[PDB]
């Protein structure tokens, strides 16, 4: 039921993507970043693996 | 909107 009321997917996804704009990212990590965003977009936000993916993406974009 | 009547109950 909660899925029909709120969704924070787009905000965090765009927050990740905006960091990519200024960076000349190599392909061998561009594909990894893209696939991790894809995985995060289909994963429940309360799972531990979701937080692991989020932290890994934050470190990648840092 | 209408689903809130059951969401709040849950």
């Amino acid at each position: 039921e909660l899925g029909l009321e709120k969704d924070d997917k787009d905000a965090i996804e765009e927050k990740f993507r905006e960091r990519l704009k200024e960076l000349v990212v190599p392909k061998h990590v561009m594909d990894v970043v893209d696939e991790e965003l894809s995985k995060l977009g289909l994963l429940d936000n309360h799972s531990s693996e979701f937080n692991v993916t989020r932290n890994y993406l934050d470190w990648l974009t840092s | 909107l209408q689903e809130q009547l059951k969401i709040i109950k849950k």
